């Protein structure tokens, strides 16, 4: 549901018992699905 | 919203340290309790 | 010949699917990018035979 749960993802489990989490290797943020276009209205953030 | 049900909580860290895949837990629950559909078989020329 | 090399037809089919395939090679400097990045460059890589 959120960024921190996505950080908890186990990308590698060490043989002794040790867990490497997704936050260890990446930054997890909520954002846009693509970035090709921007929209301003009089130089303030907007959507048409 | 007050029909009786069951909640099943899966310990993710305990699963991955114990060597069990979280998709494997969910797959067991689904197949055993939820009746997965696998593929079709033919009977009297009809697909079932 | 394929058996002589200890291969089944599935092996060769996997090889063709693996080596005859388009590539999504990426883009350098695309949004979002840290400031000062001057250019947005697409990457090419010969993938299809």
């Amino acid at each position: 549901q959120n960024e921190d749960e996505f950080g908890d993802i186990v990308v590698k489990t060490a043989p002794d018992g040790g867990v490497t989490h997704l936050r260890d290797i990446a930054r997890i943020e909520l954002d846009a699905s693509e970035y090709g276009l921007r929209s301003l209205l009089d130089n303030k953030p907007a959507v048409a | 919203i007050n029909v009786p049900q069951l909640n099943v909580d899966l310990d993710r860290v305990k699963a991955k340290q114990l060597g069990v895949n979280v998709t494997d837990v969910f797959d067991t629950m689904q197949i055993y309790l939820g009746s997965l559909y696998v593929n079709d078989f033919n009977r009297f020329g009809r697909v079932y | 010949k394929v058996a002589q090399r200890n291969l089944t037809a599935d092996d060769v089919v996997r090889a063709i699917r693996e080596q005859n395939v388009q590539v999504a090679a990426g883009v350098i400097g695309a949004s979002p990018t840290l400031p000062g990045t001057p250019l947005q460059l697409s990457v090419n890589a010969r993938g299809r035979l």
